[PDB]
């Protein structure tokens, strides 16, 4: 008698350990068995099977050797079913048997057809509702995570109906998670009762978001920040933009942060006297920005480059930008347009605010400076320079005024 | 007789109940309604290959809703937006149903709009889609041409004015098509101009155009009879909160053997493409 | 009467117009015809056509539609033989007829044999022969390059029997051809007696190639440098190897420049008494590069970053830093030995070696102020940045100093 | 016959004519000589169908040259190399054979090694290669188990301490082959150590090993036989004039119908899996 038409509570680990070293080829325990059985007037048993790690071996790479196995009235099929299963999904293994499934006319192929569909969808909600059961265990979870995590953003990124159900599995690092994982859920239940967005950035890595100067603001006012590291996490997050009734916020792009209104008149009554230079950094900026604005999502930062919205983040504009095959002639421009950010409450804002009272708005020595801080923000943004010669001379420049070069 | 269709059924049943449903009345100080409902895609078949009475079916619904919410200046401000669930079925419990909600032009002011009718909209849709199921059970149980309209809504990170020049930039859509050929000397598509693309297999006429607001296009495909000619109208929707734009598409005119096949080259050619190209969006 | 059964001296140009239309869906002339035909030990008669653009639209996408047409006595195969051509050279259209073609039963479709590969051989070598024949009118070799250089410089980084028959149809500025692209040939023929390196440069784009400080010096012996701006040149660059004898030299990497013997003795002179400054550079770098030395590849830059000696390219490691298949784990960190190459014609490095005579080279000063340095030149030689808020930090405070803020 | 396998003979005939070419005498200061043959893949065979003795035959050709070069300072300096022909066929002209010289542990002081033979040993072999198909036509016109070895030469762009190391760590080894089974539990592969490779597939053992200058393992696939057992031997060559590695790897007990099965399995899983994970060489 085969395995998948015994009740799983009557099977013992072992028979499903020796299943999986029978059907798979890998040596180490599955990190986690699912066997169920739906019911009614479509009746199919199914035994999946989660790996401890990406079965990415691949001794016959390029040819068809699908990991779920389909059986039709316990009559093995063929290995070349790839609609059963979601390739973003395309990790998990095991049996699936069935016996409604429509065959061809030799009962050795099936393709092109919705009584699939819908076992397919069965398979993926399950593996959800097994997925939802590993993350009782941390240990494993955790296993399952730094194994399939490309996998499970993906997925949030392809499937809609599943896409809120997915997004209970994501595991990031925040300001105040920085040792372990935690989940938007723990992260809507720790945000305040004011916070009514979930606030996330992106970079190359955890060391170049642990000191970004968009979070100092929201470390204030003791906002929990999300911290993204892979270049796939992005197109999850835009493809979710809510979870629990609180949408995603990306710091690095332009958005708006509420303030009372005292400090609305106290911010309204400051900006009007930052508009020349304002107009200045815009004037002397041209088409580099779409505007420059008294910003106050800072604080000890001077300026920085705010990609305006519509646009990329600065680590999706990273990833953009060195993919050869996207763009060879320079028809993408959209996220060219950004927004030059400054902080009033920094010494050197306040240099420059005197200097354009004083009517040095045109010297060159502020232009200089000016366009050196544009650069540097560029820089400490996350956005390459345009030509790194000019910010190599202006460099040179302040090196040689340190060291008393005339 | 074996096997009975029933998504024309379904598609009326669902045009008669999800219409007028309310939260709330039309005086209250929130208030949303369902306009019509846009498109049901999927199947809806009856089978009684295992003697029992089975329904199998598989369906995506979309429609529009229309409503008014709170402002700052006490005044009502109106509001037009899509509800699209991507799956309803015979297995889906009560509380499975995943509802899209996107208001078009959300700004602020609308922000009061998405909580309301997830508090007293979603719960009616629920019961009526638990219902579907044991009327359609309880119906069917015992023993030029012909048209369809199809209804897309992709999500574009662009511009309202960017992507309405790309519609009609005769070099960008070259490039994001990688073959086009135009029959005028025009640098960009104006009114009542045809131009052929995909290999010949497409040749769309642009009828009508609004700026940055609407796009109305004569789609036809090479393999359709002469008398098929499809209409497609596209209109922007770019917000001011978010700053996302999505593209409503209503698409009248295709024949009932292709009403798929425009689906899934409009996802990868009209969709992915333009996301691939010029980047409007994050795709794979 | 089909077109390959007779000669192409009584074949018009409309003929072979129409016959391009038909067999493919562009409504444009084709760019060049190829109708040749071999009657040797292989017979066979083969027509081919280059499009005037990429033919990238792939309308219907995800199925067998290969270009290249097969036919057996006159008598049409299959239309999914892509084994026939080659995946980079998968762009021309056109027929190939044959006789000798072992078929399957009922001969409406072909296997795996050896028999194909020859034909493909010939077919690779008659459309590299096209291709020479198109590079003699540069009208439309100008377009065919526009059109697939990227589908030639994957052939040349591919293939190794035709490398250096490909390697003809290379076009690329450099230092005294920044108007025209001009071809590897073209350079060796204005190369200088004592030159015996095709120098090339790689970046992310001509505008940061140009004003690259790599050329300054070698602009000083009056040496060519070839640019390079797409992802791609670097690999089939270091497929290359060399070009009739002159090897390829990528300057962004450490390479040795000539010099005479006098220029030696006079050099060694300079560098032995900066070798304490040397020494303080690579004991305050520590782990970032793997040794400090006093290069002249320079000529008024003072200070860059140069790859260590078997590593990659900047543009190379700009793009398989963003692969996102295998960056879990951190898997590519073998590039991280770079070398701070100096140039002490520069007055800094001057004054940075009579700090260090005087014995400041343990002060804080010195140190960041060689910190802000190194990243500046990791900057300018085409790295992205770890951590940049500290960089940023150091720009604000020399600013700060010279805005003369207390 | 009709009929004539011509593989072994192609093999013997190399092997007695591109041996004991010399570019001049061992009392020269620059002198090179072929020293073997390593590798003669393909196919070549007699074939009578068109009504005439035709061969089309397809190889690639690889062999071994050893000599000695002038120095700067004093006396010669050794060097070894390998010149690979990818291509020998019927319709090959005599001008039209390319060679790929290479040359291990390459430096400056060597950089004038490849024109020697670039001028007394290419026209040598463009002749024998031009002989070879007319002694063809003349020859074969009209009327423990038996193992084979190949040889390969792949190229990596990396030091070759790390590329010897990365063979050996085990964590290593699992990222670049992403499956993999050791017995043992030290860290680093030792002598006489057995372990699994690529699903159950690849039954490896280090039995030999040096310095960052070789690496002899007795590899084994799950479908050979049982008294089929290969042994693979790799040797590094940092050279200073390209800056890559060139690991020349030998096959010996290969079985007589796995040659280039175990070629492409090397290429794709070995060579291009580690140049993909790691960055050690160009890879599209």
């Amino acid at each position: 008698k085969p395995l998948w038409t015994r009740n799983p509570s009557d099977i013992t680990q072992e028979e499903y350990n020796a299943f999986y070293k029978s059907i798979s080829n890998d040596w180490e325990d599955p990190l986690y068995v699912k066997h169920f059985s739906v019911e009614g007037q479509l009746e199919f048993r199914a035994i999946l099977f989660i790996p401890k790690r990406a079965p990415f071996d691949l001794f016959e790479s390029k040819k068809k050797k699908n990991n779920i196995k389909l059986y039709v009235r316990r009559v093995f099929i063929t290995d070349e079913a790839e609609d059963l299963i979601p390739e973003w999904l395309s990790f998990v293994k095991g049996v699936v048997d069935s016996e409604d499934l429509p065959l061809n006319l030799s009962r050795e192929m099936l393709q092109q057809n919705k009584i699939m569909k819908v076992i397919r969808k069965n398979i993926v909600k399950k593996l959800i509702e097994a997925f939802n059961e590993i993350a009782e265990d941390s240990e494993q979870f955790d296993k399952f995570y730094s194994a399939f995590a490309k996998n499970i953003k993906l997925g949030v990124h392809e499937d809609t109906q599943n896409r809120a159900a997915l997004a209970k599995l994501l595991r990031y690092n925040s300001t105040k998670s920085v040792d372990e994982l935690t989940s938007l859920t723990d992260y809507v239940t720790r945000m305040p009762e004011h916070q009514k967005n979930i606030y996330y950035i992106t970079g190359e890595s955890l060391k170049a978001v642990e000191k970004s100067p968009f979070l100092d603001a929201l470390k204030a006012k003791n906002f929990e920040v999300l911290f993204l590291t892979d270049p796939i996490d992005e197109y999850a997050f835009t493809q979710l933009k809510e979870f629990e009734g609180k949408t995603l916020v990306d710091i690095t792009k332009d958005f708006e942060l509420e303030e009372t209104d005292e400090e609305k008149a106290e911010r309204e009554k400051e900006i009007k006297e930052y508009e020349p230079l304002t107009k200045a950094l815009k004037d002397i900026l041209g088409d580099q920005v779409e505007k420059v604005v008294v910003s106050y999502k800072l604080l000890d930062a001077p300026a920085a480059i705010r990609t305006g919205q519509f646009g990329w983040s600065a680590n999706m504009e990273r990833i953009m930008k060195a993919q050869a095959l996207r763009d060879s002639s320079m028809s993408s421009y959209m996220s060219s347009k950004k927004t030059f950010e400054i902080s009033p409450k920094s010494p050197i804002i306040k240099e420059l605010k005197k200097r354009v009272d004083e009517g040095g708005a045109q010297d060159k020595t502020v232009k200089d400076l000016t366009n050196l801080l544009f650069e540097t923000a560029l820089l400490t943004s996350g956005f390459s320079l345009e030509e790194p010669t000019s910010f190599a001379s202006r460099i040179n420049r302040l090196i040689s005024l340190g060291l008393n070069i005339d | 007789w074996v096997d009975k269709n029933c998504i024309g059924w379904a598609k009326e049943y669902f045009k008669q109940k999800l219409v007028g449903v309310e939260a709330g009345s039309v005086k209250d100080k929130k208030y949303a309604k369902i306009k019509s409902v846009s498109s049901i895609e999927g199947d809806c078949e009856v089978n009684q290959r295992k003697g029992k009475v089975i329904s199998l079916f598989d369906l995506k619904i979309t429609v529009l809703i229309e409503g008014h919410v709170d402002s700052k200046d006490g005044s009502a401000l109106p509001f037009e937006g899509s509800i699209n669930v991507p799956e309803v079925a015979f297995d889906s419990e009560a509380s499975s149903y995943q509802f899209d909600i996107s208001i078009f032009k959300e700004t602020s002011e609308l922000s009061e709009a998405k909580p309301l009718i997830r508090s007293e909209l979603l719960p009616k849709l629920r019961q009526i889609f638990q219902q579907f199921g044991k009327d359609l059970l309880a119906t069917h149980g015992n023993d030029s041409g012909n048209s369809t309209s199809i209804y897309l809504e992709p999500t574009f990170n662009v511009p309202s004015s960017e992507l309405y020049e790309t519609f009609l930039d005769k070099q960008r859509i070259l490039a994001w098509t990688r073959s086009a050929q135009f029959f005028n000397s025009g640098p960009k598509l104006e009114t009542k101009e045809k131009f052929e693309l995909f290999g010949g297999n497409v040749i769309s006429e642009l009828v009508s155009c609004e700026k940055d607001k609407k796009l109305v296009f004569h789609w036809k495909l090479k393999d359709w009879s002469a008398p098929f000619n499809s209409t497609i109208e596209m209109t922007f929707h770019e917000s001011q909160e978010f700053h996302e734009t999505k593209l409503q598409v209503k698409w009248t005119g295709i024949p009932v053997g292709e009403e798929d096949r425009v689906r899934a080259n409009f996802e990868e050619y009209y969709v992915r493409s333009i996301k691939l190209t010029f980047g409007f969006g994050a795709v794979l």
